[PDB]
């Protein structure tokens, strides 16, 4: 699920937003760790 | 270049399916009708019935 806010300068943008859904993926993947990526 | 119904060449594929329990992501040409407007129909919006 996802939600883009747009910033206003003041950065972490108050109000609510709730996230819309985006990806639903029939995996079936057991996941148990997760990590970040920059490039 | 013997021929006979034993000794020709054949061609020979084989699907095996499997069942698991991960989702099942794969399935059949389900078949559609049209739509019917203003009339008190029996219906099936992709599943929901």
């Amino acid at each position: 699920y996802s939600k883009h806010t747009p910033i206003i300068g003041r950065d972490f943008p108050q109000g609510f937003s709730a996230l819309e859904p985006l990806v639903d993926l029939p995996i079936g993947i057991n996941i148990t760790r997760f990590q970040t990526l920059l490039a | 270049p013997t021929y006979g119904v034993g000794h020709q060449p054949y061609r020979v594929v084989v699907l095996s399916f499997e069942l698991l329990h991960a989702p099942a992501t794969v399935c059949g040409p389900k078949k559609s009708t049209n739509l019917v407007k203003n009339k008190c129909v029996n219906f099936n919006f992709n599943g929901l019935t």
